[PDB]
């Protein structure tokens, strides 16, 4: 094995042991989606409002 | 304080919604007087879901009481509870709807229903928060029949976004007023399908055979049946009148028990039906819930698959115990159950046991098998629609055959998506 | 010093949050009132545990915490808890109706009404930071609030604090404790608007946890309380290397860089050990190798796998404790003989190792026993992605039917979201398989 | 009542222990995509191991130890015997083999050329269509249009009278406590030609192969299939010995030492799903009577006579044995 970068302190230490080597959106795009979800909400209740006139 | 209000109407209606009232005020520790007198924290916790709480903390019930004649009415609030309920929420006619749907939908009821509408938004105004609305009404007559779907249709157009539930009790021949229930019921259930997101079928057929083969009440009268109703609603709202996790609210429970919006028709169970001091286990709980025997519809479930399961239990029990057992009915009989939705039986405990048990268990199924009765009151209304039998006393309120075959087309059609899932 | 700021999203989020609060509090000695003797340099410091707490005048330590949540009811009881002190309302947020665990009633109908006001309380925060480093985002995968507003939470983070780090604390669903069908549903949706945005997330399976505490602290029917200590106990260890003196991930982006050479591959595994009953009076005393040795056992893990038929990327062990270098390589060699350890060929076999003297902090009164010397390893396997295997197989059974997908289109959201969801985690699922075998 | 999965349809082992435990009426037969199942008779390819296990309330257990590829496949198996310190390349019972991409190709030959320089047996045979030959350019070219070539053993015990080749195959049953269980009975399947060092009849000893190109098919013992209560009186007729002490222990030691091999990566003991799976290994005796290993086979058939003997075996010590309900194997301890 090998034993790396050893740091001690007060409170512990830290090391490393090797055993072998190897062999978004913008806010515009995101308010887009936001209020198209809110479209169809309003959509659909707008058809179920018309559903119930009739 | 997610607020529920309640609404009774017609004759039906009015009875079994009274003994709702009467079976949770006891439990909640409210007198006929309004006054509190329990000793458990836990009935006061969530007393707002159905409580209004008044001058000198008193608690009113958030009840509406309709009718089209005051008679039932008048009997409420000569009841033990009646003087419980807020004055101004009785709403009635004089005139009645003669067990005629289009009476209370299209004529009679048409009079009436603004001022209900009234008091629905009154009661709603308060509302911190409200849920929705749950209607306790019969299928088969005309006031509950027929103006409670045209009070359905007119609050789901103000409160669009607020969950409609309802107790909806199914005509049977076994306890007929009148034959025209085929009618009625029909007519009421294309209504349900469309506006309600949770309803109880609640089959008087049922009702009937537990009074009768299991009860050993060889002549049942509509006390008997109304006593298993309250218990079964009693059941069936533990989960919004006490503290808990698991269906807490009614869109919850719409989240976990409707995976298609025509298909919320549920099958409520309750055990025990003792005809009394026995200790009850949970082995013997589980098992009596899910038997047919103790289901309120008169559907056999292994007749069909089950889509999704609610199940309480009332007491001082074991939740280990509970959850191995319902695992074990689940694992003994999953052929019984949809494969492709997975672990669509949820369980909820609550430690408040109903009155005069120790140890209770509440049934909620949508099942496929169902569809036996919408079947059966879609072969009764055809033996007589196909005839024209008794029409005229609808067309004579300005209705037309066509919405009749409307009506049977409706049904047929929930009945062929009940069987699409069943052998999917 | 770097600040770091928690964020907790629904009931799930919040009450892990609370456990872990308290246990920081009992770690750093800080009082619930708020006030911390140990801590001279008064109103003000940059030492580690500022990282996570500001001083106020009078000498509090305020957590850099932000709770939230669409229902009033789990966040009132930090309003009146134990340690209501140590917050001031501006970091309480709550709703009036919940998302009924529906993903899209968190992320599009109900989010899109409270985001704005969450990222200006996150911002209240962050102006009190010198040199804010990024997040941890405290949420479940089942959840209408977890799920739903968390995605839009950390797509907006994204856009306001692009150069910052974030890290997630998942609870993935178990039907054990689970209170909603469509929880599988939830997870698919939140993972796929999340993948982009988050650097490392740690996933705590509650089915793992559930069984940890009955099996280990003989718990028949675990509560949250009973799960969230335990998970309180692994946060802490995970983040103890932020709060104290050290050399092992001292800022969020050591964790992407030991942890996570791949940046989709970012769910290391975390094992914990030892779980001990604090019912039994006298227990044997664990040692080095025996704790070392725990890590390697499905029955310890946070997601129940098996590393065996998997491939490493990286592996971190973080003592805390009575523990001296020497006896950690003698552990490491024995296990190395013993167990089937494969890395990839493009990384070193190799463990990163932190030790801090402090033995764990036991919460008075709690389950978990006081030990001498405790363990928790991080480890990128591609085993965890039987997790995801799981997840999606449920998708596949309800999405098939279209089970339950009015309640997600009824709220705005379009089907083919759904689709497009499960496709990132088939992908999800071929990374991992080509880096595995 | 206990439940089971059926997931591979081509299992005529597990169609009989299927039909076995349905006979119990202790077990009930779910769809093969029920969750809900105690125990898994999964498919041959991508098993999925990940979701078992995580059903509560249930004790699962599959029929196959996730990880066994590394015996059951040719280039899995030699490079296993290799790079194990616990066999070793020096490993005795195991033919001199290398693997061959269409790489091992420099040191093969650096081992061919070794044998024709030193003037001894430079036979080889290559497999994965098989093909015998003595010149390493026929070998290499032949994989061209991921194999392994091993030594041939030119050297093979033949039965007499007939002066034929012959292999033996063992089934060993390992359960969830990892406890390994060699079935009392094997087969030999015998070649019913005389083998001529100088036709891939006499030489491949395949059921198949001496079914449709062996003209003396079933001349010596029925279907080629050779017992071991008479394959025992041969040797002690023909040789002065018996069965157990020239070639079952060599047998049972190399049953042994591969299954320990594997044993650290593949063991069920601390995992939340259970498995056990039947293996069919397949050996090689030479003139000598040493015994040499062929193949581990991972979903492996039974001979005909065996198959009702063998399964209920098989529910017995691997299934009742976790689903316990209301010898005719010699466990190799370890
Ligand atoms: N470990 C742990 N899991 C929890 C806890 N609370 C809820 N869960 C899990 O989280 C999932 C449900 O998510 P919740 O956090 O309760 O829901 P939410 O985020 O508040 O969103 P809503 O649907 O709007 O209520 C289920 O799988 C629960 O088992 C908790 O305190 N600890
Ligand atoms: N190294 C070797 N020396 C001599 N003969 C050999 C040999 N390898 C194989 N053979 C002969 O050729 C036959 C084919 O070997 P192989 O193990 O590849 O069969 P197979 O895998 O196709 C069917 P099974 O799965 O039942 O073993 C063997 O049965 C054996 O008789
Ligand atoms: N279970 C039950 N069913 C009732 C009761 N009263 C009436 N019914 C049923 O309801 C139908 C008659 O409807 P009813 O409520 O009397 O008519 P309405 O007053 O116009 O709504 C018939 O099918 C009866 O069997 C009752 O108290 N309990
Ligand atoms: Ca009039
Ligand atoms: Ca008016
Ligand atoms: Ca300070
Ligand atoms: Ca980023
Ligand atoms: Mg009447
Ligand atoms: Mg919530
Ligand atoms: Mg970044
Ligand atoms: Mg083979």
């Amino acid at each position: 094995m090998e034993v790396i970068e050893l740091n001690k302190c007060t409170s512990g230490q830290s090391f490393e042991v090797i055993l072998k080597p190897p062999s978004d959106p913008s806010l515009e795009e995101i308010q887009k989606k936001l209020e198209a979800a809110e479209e169809r909400r309003k959509y659909q209740e707008a058809e179920l409002l018309k559903h119930l006139a009739e | 304080m997610r607020e529920i209000v309640h609404i009774q109407a017609g004759q039906c209606g009015n009875q079994i919604g009274a003994k709702f009232w009467e079976v949770i005020s006891d439990e909640h520790g409210i007198d006929p007087t309004g006054s509190y007198h329990g000793d458990s924290d836990l009935q006061l916790e969530r007393i707002n879901v159905y409580y209004n709480e008044a001058t000198g903390n008193k608690y009113v019930p958030r009840a509406i009481l309709v009718d089209l004649e005051p008679g039932t009415m008048d009997s409420v609030r000569s009841g033990p509870f009646g003087q419980i309920f807020r004055p101004d929420n009785f709403v009635f006619g004089q005139s009645g709807a003669g067990n005629n749907w289009a009476k209370g939908h299209y004529t009679e009821g048409a009079e009436l229903v603004d001022s209900v509408l009234d008091v629905v938004r009154k009661e709603s105004e308060s509302c911190d928060c409200l849920q929705g609305f749950q209607l306790t009404h019969s299928l088969g007559g005309g006031t509950g029949s027929g103006m409670g779907t045209l009070l359905i249709s007119k609050i789901r157009e103000e409160y669009p976004d607020r969950i409609m539930n309802t107790f909806s009790v199914m005509p049977s021949p076994k306890v007929s007023d009148t034959v025209v229930e085929p009618y009625n019921a029909t007519l009421s259930v294309h209504q349900l399908v469309e506006n309600t997101d949770e309803t109880y079928c609640i089959d008087n057929e049922a009702l009937y055979d537990i009074c009768f083969r299991t009860l050993k009440l060889t002549t049942p009268t509509y006390g008997d049946l109304n006593h298993l109703v309250s218990a079964t609603m009693s059941g069936v709202t533990t989960c919004l009148r006490f503290p808990g996790q698991l269906n807490a609210d009614l869109r919850k429970l719409a989240v976990n028990m409707v995976p298609f919006p025509r298909l919320h028709f549920f099958m409520p169970g309750f055990a025990p039906l003792t005809s009394q001091y026995r200790a009850l286990t949970v082995p013997e709980l589980t098992q009596q819930m899910f038997d047919s025997k103790n289901m309120m519809a008169a559907c056999d479930p292994r007749h069909g698959r089950y889509l999704t399961v609610a199940a309480i239990f009332r007491g001082r029990m074991s939740m280990k115990e509970v959850d191995e057992q319902m695992l074990n009915v689940q694992n003994k009989n999953s052929s019984y159950f949809v494969e492709w939705i997975p672990n669509n039986v949820k369980t909820a405990v609550c430690d408040i046991p109903p009155r005069g048990l120790k140890m209770s268990a509440t049934f909620i199924g949508n099942s496929t098998a169902i569809q036996e009765l919408f079947k059966r009151i879609s072969e009764q209304f055809t033996a007589m629609f196909r005839r024209k039998a008794f029409l005229h006393w609808y067309t004579g309120e300005g209705m037309d055959e066509m919405e009749f075959t409307e009506a049977e087309s409706n049904m047929n059609d929930l009945v062929s998506e009940y069987q699409q899932y069943q052998d999917a | 010093m770097r600040e770091c700021i928690s964020i907790h999203v629904g009931q799930a989020g919040v009450q892990i949050g609370n456990a872990c609060w308290e246990l920081y509090c009992l770690e750093h000695g800080i009082q619930p009132d708020g006030q911390m003797p140990s801590d001279k340099t008064i109103g003000g410091g940059d030492d580690s545990f500022n990282t996570f707490f500001s001083e106020t005048g009078a000498g509090k330590h305020v957590p850099r915490a932000v709770f939230v949540d669409l229902e009033p009811t789990v966040i009132d009881e930090v309003r009146t808890g134990t340690y209501r002190q140590l917050f001031h309302p501006e970091q309480l947020i709550t709703g009036k109706e919940d998302a009924a665990n529906n993903y899209a009633r968190g992320h599009y109908t109900i989010g899109k009404e409270i985001i704005d006001l969450v990222l200006d309380r996150i911002r209240k925060l962050a102006d009190q930071c010198t040199g804010l480093q990024g997040f941890l985002v405290f949420h479940s995968f089942g959840g209408g609030t977890g799920s739903g507003f968390t995605s839009l939470l950390m797509e907006r983070l994204s856009v306001d604090y692009g150069k910052k780090s974030k890290l997630e604390f998942s609870i993935y669903p178990a039907p054990q404790v689970s209170t909603a069908v469509v929880e599988p549903y939830n997870s698919i949706l939140t993972t796929h608007t999340t993948l982009e945005h988050s650097d490392c997330a740690f996933m705590v399976d509650n089915e793992a946890i559930y069984d940890i505490c009955r099996r280990n602290l003989d718990i028949e029917r675990p509560t949250y309380t009973n799960l969230n200590r335990l998970i309180s106990q692994i946060v802490s260890s995970i983040t103890a290397s932020l709060r104290f003196d050290g050399a092992l991930n001292v800022d969020l982006t050591e964790f992407q860089t030991n942890l996570v050479p791949y940046p989709r591959i970012h769910f290391p595994l975390a094992t914990y050990a030892p779980v001990i009953s604090a019912e039994k009076a006298y227990h044997e005393q664990l040692s080095v190798a025996e704790i070392t040795n725990a890590c390697f056992e499905p029955a310890n893990q946070m997601v129940k796998c098996d590393p065996r038929h998997g491939k490493y990327m990286a592996c971190c062990l973080l003592y805390r404790g009575d523990v001296v270098p020497k006896d950690v390589n003698a552990a490491i060699a024995t296990i190395k003989t013993k167990r089937s350890i494969q890395f990839v060929d493009w990384c070193p076999t190799g463990f990163k190792v932190g030790i801090n003297y402090q033995p764990p902090t036991v919460v008075p009164g709690g389950d978990l026993a006081k030990v001498q010397r405790a363990v928790c390893m991080l480890s990128n396997t591609t085993a965890i992605a039987e997790a995801w295997a799981r997840l999606d197989h449920k998708f596949d059974l309800m999405y098939a039917k279209r089970a339950f997908v009015h309640w997600y289109v009824g709220e705005g959201m379009e089907e083919g979201e759904f689709s497009e969801a499960r496709e990132d985690m088939a992908a999800l699922e071929k990374d991992y398989e080509e880096v595995g075998v | 009542m206990y439940t089971f999965v059926v997931r591979d349809e081509n299992s005529s082992v597990y169609a009989e222990v299927s039909r076995l435990l349905l006979a119990t009426g202790q077990w009930k037969r779910l769809r093969k995509d029920n969750p809900r199942f105690n125990l898994m008779l999964g498919e041959r390819n991508r098993l999925p191991f990940g979701r078992l296990g995580h059903e509560p309330g249930l004790v699962q257990l599959v029929n196959y130890y996730r990880g066994a590829d590394k015996l059951c496949r040719k280039a899995s198996l030699v490079k296993l015997i290799k790079t194990s310190p616990e066999l070793s390349e020096s490993c005795t019972w195991f033919p001199e083999s290398y693997v061959i991409y269409p790489d091992e190709r420099e040191v093969f030959l650096a081992a061919y050329n070794r044998r024709r320089e030193g003037r001894e047996g430079n036979v080889w045979i290559a497999k994965s269509g098989i093909l015998i030959s003595s010149e390493a350019s026929e070998l290499l070219d032949f994989i061209d249009e991921v194999h392994v070539i091993q030594k041939y053993l030119e050297k093979p015990l033949l039965l007499e009278p007939g002066h034929r080749k012959f292999d033996i195959r063992s089934w060993v049953l390992v359960d969830h406590l990892y406890n390994i269980y060699l079935y009392r009975e094997g087969v030999l399947r015998t070649s019913s030609e005389p083998y001529n060092s100088a036709d891939k009849t006499c030489h491949l000893t395949n059921h198949c192969i001496q079914k449709e190109y062996s003209k003396n098919y079933g001349r010596y013992e029925e279907g080629n299939e050779m017992f071991f209560e008479e394959f025992n009186q041969y040797l002690m007729d023909a040789l002065n010995t018996t069965l157990e002490n020239s070639i079952l222990l060599q047998i049972k030691h190399i049953i042994r030492s591969c299954l320990m091999c594997i044993e650290p990566a593949i063991s069920t003991k601390h995992l939340h799903y259970q498995s056990f799976q039947l293996f069919g290994f397949d050996f090689m005796v030479d003139e000598e009577l040493k015994v040499w290993l062929i193949e581990v086979n991972g979903a492996p058939a039974c001979a005909q006579k065996l198959y009702a003997e063998l399964c209920q075996g098989i529910v017995d010590v691997a299934i009742s044995s976790v689903f316990p309900l209301a010898s005719i194997f010699i466990k190799l301890h370890h």
